[PDB]
């Protein structure tokens, strides 16, 4: 069994800077083929036996190696090249590479954290879903709290994660506490609270269902 | 003008078989292999194998052999994938690719992929909820607004805000499974000079329920 595995895992790069993928295999092969992924949308083939660019790959993009060892380097890094990489064994199984995330860096960002009080609509059907929104932020690493009555409460949020976004670079983050009219009513304070590493003070929203 | 249209997205019970298609066009279809790709949600892709249109011959990866059943019809220029004993493992994107012979196969060409989701679950339209805010977030000199689109089956949903007229500052997240049904949220920040001055409404449609929901979110 032949396994490739590609390096960095995800990285963060610069606009302007050179970026270079590897891809490793456990034996030797003979050529290597790269794709590029965007979120949501099918491969597409961006290199052909180990160098040959397919169409629409810009010239900034370059392919290289033999063997056990192959890299796809990117002159300058450009907005449009961030995506999710794979490389491919050229023949039977045509075995794919664990892939590598390539990152936009930006300037870090706190979140901006807004609360949502049930609708009155969901509350009129007997439903009760707080929403809390930790938008664009950076680096994507981040936490979500939240407190009932001042009462943490664990295991029982929806949580979501969105991509790098395409036009500032930043992070976002969805957390939703699902409850009924009857529990929502149960207490008062409701609060969600995201630590990121912007601040060792967690920001913090809260609103007052009375 | 080459060009590979795969069948819709896909829901069927465990134990069941499902059929895929993808439709070539743009070549002459029985001079080219047509291969298969797997995707399971959140990861790598996988070979499945391939059919040789102008014999009618196949080859799988040994993983796929009794799994993947690959055919061909060059009346109709179009390459099936029957998948039997279907079970959550199965549940993933699996594209068509029609590649070039040259030094090696280069697959130059990829359909736009079908999803298939193994579920004992019934289709069930999303309820959707106006998100605004609760006066506090006005100290921001944007204002973000939001959709709760919850407990509906199966994937997927598409969101927009006032019908597309808006779509810089939004953020539409991935759905959750909870209790096997799936919940999202779709968030829009906007000048607080533009609602509630102005109308935003979030356009929610369920192909698999025939739903179109536009919500207004009103203070």
């Amino acid at each position: 069994e032949i396994v490739l595995t590609q390096s960095p895992a995800i990285t963060a790069a610069s606009l302007g800077q050179k970026v270079t993928i590897t891809c490793s295999a456990s034996s030797s092969v003979s050529y290597m083929h790269w794709y590029q992924q965007k979120s949501g949308t099918s491969p597409k083939p961006w290199i052909y036996e180990i160098s040959k660019l397919a169409s629409g790959v810009p010239a900034r993009f370059s392919g290289s190696g033999s063997g056990t060892s192959y890299s796809l380097t990117i002159s300058s890094m450009e907005a449009e090249d961030a995506a999710i990489y794979y490389c491919q064994q050229w023949n039977y199984p045509f075995t794919f590479g664990s892939g590598t995330k390539l990152e936009i860096k930006r300037a870090d960002a706190a979140p901006t954290v807004s609360i949502f009080p049930p609708s009155s609509e969901q509350l009129t059907s007997g439903g009760a879903s707080v929403v809390c929104f930790l938008n664009n932020f950076y680096p994507k690493d981040i936490n979500v709290k939240w407190k009932i009555d001042g009462s943490e409460r664990q295991n029982g949020v929806l949580n979501s994660w969105t991509d790098q976004d395409s036009k500032d670079s930043t992070y976002s983050m969805s957390s939703t506490l699902t409850l009924t009219k009857d529990e929502y009513e149960r207490h008062n304070s409701y609060t969600c609270e995201a630590t990121h590493k912007t601040s060792t003070s967690p920001i913090v929203k809260s609103f007052n269902r009375n | 003008e080459v060009q590979l249209q795969q069948s819709g997205a896909e829901l069927a019970r465990p134990g069941a078989s499902v059929k895929m298609s993808c439709k070539a066009s743009g070549y002459t279809f029985t001079s080219y292999t047509m291969h298969w790709v797997k995707q399971r949600p959140g990861q790598g892709l996988e070979w499945i194998g391939y059919i040789n249109p102008s014999s009618g011959y196949s080859n799988y990866n040994q993983k796929f052999k009794d799994k993947a059943t690959l055919t061909a019809d060059k009346s109709s220029s179009t390459a099936y994938m029957q998948l039997s004993s279907l079970t959550s493992e199965d549940s993933a994107v699996y594209y068509c690719s029609r590649p070039v012979v040259r030094l090696g196969y280069n697959f130059d060409y990829w359909g736009q992929g079908s999803t298939l989701t193994v579920s004992s679950a019934k289709t069930t339209p999303p309820s959707v909820y106006p998100l605004a805010p609760g006066s506090a977030a006005q100290t921001n000199s944007m204002v973000t607004l939001g959709c709760l689109v919850k407990g509906y089956f199966p994937e997927p949903v598409t969101v927009t805000w006032n019908s597309g007229s808006l779509s810089s500052g939004v953020h539409t997240f991935p759905a959750v499974l909870q209790s096997d049904l799936y919940t999202l949220s779709s968030s829009v920040t906007v000048p607080s000079s533009t609602w509630p001055s102005e109308t935003v409404t979030c356009n929610v449609a369920h192909p698999a329920s025939s739903t179109k929901v536009d919500k207004k979110i009103v203070p």
